[PDB]
């Protein structure tokens, strides 16, 4: 009150101005959508990023669509332990996962016994059933589907899945893959998985992402009222 | 480089009006408070008006209350001073001063190069009894300033400022809050005091220290300057 | 014989069925509403941690309902003694202002909640859906000011006037001058009903068009949205219907002959407890029957 | 022979920490106790100060 | 594959003789001697200030040497300098990368540092002839995220990284003067000795190492923990340090005895330690936990002497002023509290 000198009052006014600027920046940040991009290096993250946007560390990509501002965060460059920094992304709107369909017959360079598809399944299981993402929806992308159609004839799907008992029909194999991936999650009530099939689709990927984000945002809005 | 350039002034008839403006460059204008300081042709400094960062706070001297108005244009980095009903006692050199306020900052650190205005035809009292101290190079000289009211505050700060005005130059800040050296000031200067009696000590006197020394209080809003003490070689 | 002149010609009736029917149901309403509203109140003030833009409106609804409930042990003694007000003169006009203010405030705060849910469901990306707690407070203050301004004229009126050895404390009497209070009674039900119906139909239409119906919590939200409209209509329709009947009788037969309003007056005063029962019913629909509380 | 260099470096490092001298645990315990006793009166946390000289009063 | 097996066996015997020497030099236990001293009373510290303005989780804080100013880093992409006496905000520095994990304040008070998932340590000059804070230097050597950084002086800074390495930097030239490469896991924390000639680092391989700043070599290695070490701090004397890990225990190590001295654990505490610090005299050991509260330990008797409660989320950082007057805690609930 009146017990402050002139310089003290001026410092208080400066602090108030800083507070106003901080609140404005916080509101501007809160008006925007955060997404985490995960997957294998060759699984098709780069083509997804290129479709959305039409050295080491963390790579941010910013794009707009129907007046909504998105920013994707790519953490593929961090080779360190994932559990020490994965808690920093708690609170993202959704997680985008990319899996290459043409990986069912390929194997990793490090281990020939360890095929790429099972490694992708292990990573998906670890990410989905995580203590930090128990309420975060996952957008799943299956990219190399024309190559999948080409390779489903010469190389049967039974190579990756010994217990597969279906025909070599393309949509049947795709349905089997999607069902196998969608069965890793153990919440089934707090988490929903959106699966889409994209090879070179134009603006279909962005529209699908926008629809999934709107569906997540509606259910988040219904949390504030309390009727959800 | 930091630069403050004022423009305007000249010759004004009594009772007329005129606006002075100051253009700033080389620093973040919108983060600083700004002051107008006056200089009579033979007398000392006299505070006029102040505007804070964000224009939230504005203060005026008693003699210019109502007649003068002060405004700032942040996007253009320009400060304004509109004067109305000018009197014969308004003739002076008008300086523009920048000041920033936070813990450990140095207010009144940079002064502009003022412009001459010519017109045709309670408060803390700061006293500098000595008006002339003839000196010789290499000698240690002390300059004393005393205040009617105690400048010590309950927070442990003593709001006393020392300034130096070389011949044909704008005033320069030397000591802020009674003990702290300004960034460019050499270490030969030293400040001390206790509440009411204050002193500035110059050691290993050079030939560039010839000028008028002023003491200022920053405790109460009507900032007041003591009559300067001139050093002659 | 039943004619009276409070300030104009106005029939007034004293009936025996009121003493039999109103005290029990009104006491049950009072106790249940007091319990529920107080419980929700001290859960809100203590157990909650973070306050959002919708819980502020819900808390305003709770305090309005609590204020309406706490001020009706005194009209129990005006019903058990036929029509007899022994509490004075100020405690009549003051509580009439209380009731006519809290009822409208409660209706406004159901409308606000309905509009909020509409904007959060149908327009997910909108500035209204993200507003700080400092704007909800000022909106609440403005709405309270609106309801107080619309109710304030009830504080200056000629209350306890002797008719046959008893004093009357009732702003709902069968007169003919078109008092503004009856217009407010009709207007506080017509427009809010339309707003609620529109904002409810659009929510289910959007939730069905976007195909969230397979989710169980979406179905629970849909049914708890239908419950609000059903409760509002069943609590506020009969009073308006009987008032319209009374107005039609006044326009056709005229006020020259009383004793033709004997049944409609009793029906209106019996059904007017449904508005009070609404304040008892809505705390559990809005507060307790939610996944988070 | 890519990792032979780092294995030999590890062996050399272990040889370096092998020759480092050690003292008794009791001496270190006494040193820590003496340090804690000497500066006991200078710790404002275990010896609360009056509100006259408390900056956060 | 023959010489490698011989070298591994030689290392096994080297570790065996190190263990034997450590057992031989362990004549008594610090708990055995200390039992005769009088215990400290119950510690009743109450909140004195609450600093608000961060809109996301707070990850790091650091006190100034004047014991009045402090800097805090949060995920909202802002670096705030506080005046703890008046709760005034002195500066607000917007970071280029909002994924900050650490922050440091220079002893002279002229510079501040921060870093995180960008693998870059940024230096900000707080005292410019202008009225703003601007970036002075950026260090881009590490190939992993930066977990800790501490100023040696105005021109030297030491950083720890997720690439299992620690480095000493020259700020003027922006170059790596020295590199430390002993660890086999992610380095999570480091502490500077009072004389600033040695420093200790704790990594995810459940080990701590004592480094020589000048020679750039590992002097000693300390074991005993079972999980990743998240925090480390020297005893005020400089001859000991304390580590906190994910196995819900804190331990004290002696440099001269090359072994553990005490263990600070309770059977009903099962969450990991996030931060640890000492009091001015070294008698009190303050540790932040995942269970939303800090525990004050008697560093000489390993008995809990107080509790700091009042945070609604995980306590991520804490520090004690250089004069020992106050303790500050930061939490994931976006609030900073000053205790006394
Ligand atoms: C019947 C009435 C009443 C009854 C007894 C005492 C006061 C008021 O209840 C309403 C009301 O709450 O709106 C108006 C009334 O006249």
């Amino acid at each position: 009150g009146c017990t402050l000198s002139a310089e003290d009052k001026a410092a208080v006014e400066r602090s108030k101005m800083i507070d106003r600027n901080l609140r404005e920046d916080g509101e501007k940040a809160a008006r925007e959508v955060k997404l985490l991009l995960l997957g294998a290096g060759e699984s098709g993250k780069n083509t997804i990023v290129k479709q959305m946007k039409i050295t080491t560390g963390i790579v941010e990509t910013h794009f707009t669509f129907k007046d909504l501002h998105f920013k994707m965060f790519d953490v593929g460059a961090q080779r360190s332990e994932r559990k020490k920094w994965i808690h920093c992304f708690e609170g993202v709107t959704a997680i985008i996962f990319c899996v290459a369909l043409s990986d069912y017959d390929l194997v990793l360079a490090e281990d020939e016994e360890m095929n790429r598809m099972h490694a992708s399944m292990k990573l998906f299981d670890s990410i989905c059933n995580n203590k930090w993402f128990t309420d975060t929806s996952i957008i799943l992308f299956l990219n190399k589907k024309d190559l999948f159609e080409e390779k489903i004839k010469k190389s049967p799907l039974t190579i990756c899945y010994p217990e597969y008992a279906g025909s070599n029909t393309y949509e049947e194999a795709a349905a089997y893959i999607q069902c196998q991936f969608e069965d890793l999650n153990k919440r089934k009530d707090t988490k929903e998985i959106y699966t889409h099939f994209t090879c070179s689709t134009d603006t279909k990927n962005v529209q699908f992402v926008f629809d999934a984000v709107t569906d997540v945002i509606i259910k988040n809005n219904l949390k504030d009222c309390g009727l959800f | 480089m930091v630069q403050l350039v004022e423009s305007g002034g000249g010759l004004v008839q009594p009772g007329g009006s005129r606006k002075l403006s100051c253009s700033a460059s080389g620093f973040a204008f919108s983060s600083f408070g700004m002051h107008w300081v006056r200089q009579a042709p033979e007398k000392g400094l006299e505070w006029v008006a102040y505007i804070s960062s964000g224009s939230g706070t504005i203060y005026y001297a008693d003699t210019v209350k109502g007649r003068f108005t002060i405004s700032r244009d942040d996007p253009k980095n320009t400060l304004f001073l509109q004067m109305t009903s000018l009197r014969s006692e308004d003739t002076a050199m008008y300086y523009c001063v920048r000041s920033i306020y936070y813990y450990g900052s140095s207010p009144f650190d940079f002064w502009g190069q003022g412009t001459t205005l010519t017109v045709s035809s309670s408060d803390i009292v700061m006293t500098q009894a000595t008006s002339s101290v003839p000196v010789t190079p290499g000698e240690s000289v002390s300059i004393s300033c005393r205040s009617s009211k105690s400048l010590l505050h309950s927070n442990g700060n003593t709001y006393l400022y020392w300034f130096l005005q070389r011949p044909g130059q704008s005033p320069q800040l030397l000591i802020y809050r009674m003990s702290n050296l300004a960034s460019g000031v050499p270490d030969r200067f030293s400040g001390s005091g206790s509440g009411t009696a204050f002193t500035l000590t110059i050691s290993r006197l050079e030939a560039e220290d010839v000028g008028v020394y002023y003491c200022m209080q920053h405790l109460e809003y009507p900032l007041t300057f003591g009559a300067g003490t001139k050093l002659e070689l | 014989h039943f004619l009276e002149i409070d300030k104009k010609n106005c029939c007034v009736f004293r009936d025996d069925f009121i003493v039999k029917v109103l005290p029990p149901v009104l006491g049950l309403e009072f106790i249940f509403g007091l319990l529920g509203n107080g419980l929700a109140l001290w859960i809100f003030c203590f157990h909650l941690k973070s306050w959002k833009s919708s819980r502020i409106f819900l808390f305003n609804l709770a305090v309005a309902d609590f204020l309406l409930i706490i001020c009706l042990p005194f009209l129990m003694d005006n019903y058990v003694r036929r029509w007899d007000w022994k509490f004075g003169d100020i405690p009549c006009r003051l509580m009439l202002f209380m009731l006519a203010m809290n009822r409208q405030g409660s209706i406004i705060f159901l409308t606000v909640v309905a509009v909020d849910r509409y904007f959060r469901v149908v327009h997910p990306h909108h500035a209204l859906n993200k507003i700080s707690n400092r704007t909800a407070a000022i909106i609440s203050c403005l709405l309270w000011g609106i309801t107080i301004g619309l109710t304030v004229h009830l504080l200056k009126k000629k209350m306890p006037i002797q008719n046959g050895g008893a004093n009357l404390c009732s702003s709902f009497s069968i007169c003919h001058t078109f008092q503004w209070h009856e217009a407010m009674f009709l207007l506080e039900f017509f427009l809010p009903l339309g707003i609620i119906l529109f904002c409810s139909a659009r929510i289910i239409w959007s939730l069905r068009q976007r195909q969230m119906d397979r989710h169980a919590k979406i179905k629970r939200a849909i049914t708890f949205i239908m419950v609000v409209a059903i409760v509002f209509v069943i609590c506020f329709l009969p009073s308006v219907v009987v008032r319209i009947r009374i107005f039609w009788l006044l326009h056709t037969s005229g006020t020259q002959n009383c004793e033709v309003y004997r049944s409609v007056d009793l029906a209106f005063f019996i059904t007017l407890s449904f508005t009070y029962m609404n304040s008892m019913l809505d705390p559990v629909v809005y507060y307790f029957s939610s996944p988070s509380f | 022979t890519a990792s032979i260099a780092q294995a030999r470096k590890l062996v050399e490092q272990l040889k370096m920490e092998a020759n480092i001298d050690r003292i008794k645990v009791s001496k270190a315990a006494a040193d820590l106790m003496a340090y804690c006793e000497a500066h006991a009166k200078e710790d404002p946390l275990l010896t609360p100060v009056p509100a006259s000289e408390n900056p956060f009063r | 594959q023959s010489e490698l097996d011989q070298l591994r066996q030689e290392a096994e015997q080297l570790k065996n003789q190190i263990r034997d020497a450590r057992k031989a030099c362990a004549d008594a236990t610090l708990s055995q001697i200390t039992n005769n001293i009088d215990p400290v009373g119950r510690i009743q510290m109450r909140t004195r200030r609450t600093l608000r303005g961060h809109l996301a989780k707070i990850y790091a804080m650091h006190w100034g040497t004047d014991s009045r100013l402090l800097v805090s880093a949060s995920q909202d992409g802002k670096l705030i300098i506080w005046d703890s006496y008046t709760t005034n905000k002195v500066h607000a520095i917007p970071l280029r990368s909002s994924w900050v994990m650490t922050c440091a304040y220079a002893p002279s008070g002229n510079y501040v540092a921060c870093g995180g998932l960008d693998n870059i340590c940024s230096i900000y000059n707080l005292k410019t002839r202008e009225g703003n804070v601007r970036v002075s230097r950026e260090l881009a050597g590490h190939t992993g995220y930066l977990s800790c950084c501490r100023f040696l002086d105005d021109n030297q800074i030491v950083t720890s990284s997720g690439d299992t390495t620690c480095a000493l930097w020259d700020i003027e030239t922006g170059q790596q003067t020295t590199t430390f490469t002993g660890h086999t896991g992610d380095v999570m924390s480091l502490s500077l000795a009072p004389d600033t000639r040695l420093f200790v680092s704790g990594a995810c391989d459940a080990s701590a190492k004592l480094w020589d700043v000048r020679e750039g070599m590992c002097r000693q290695t300390f074991t005993g923990h079972e999980s990743d070490i998240n925090a480390i701090c020297f005893f005020p004397n400089g001859n000991a340090f304390a580590t906190g890990s994910d196995d819900a225990t804190c331990r004290l190590f002696d440099l001269r005895a090359d072994q553990e001295l005490m263990t600070y654990s309770h059977d009903n505490i099962i969450c990991g330690i996030t931060s640890v610090s000492f009091s001015k005299s070294g008698r009190l050991l303050l540790a932040g936990y995942d269970d939303f509260n800090c525990n004050v330990w008697d560093a000489l008797k390993a008995d809990r002497a107080g509790v700091l409660a009042g945070h609604d989320n995980r306590v991520s950082c804490l520090g004690v002023t250089d004069d020992g007057m106050a303790v500050a805690t930061g939490s994931w609930d976006s609030f900073l509290k000053i205790w006394n």
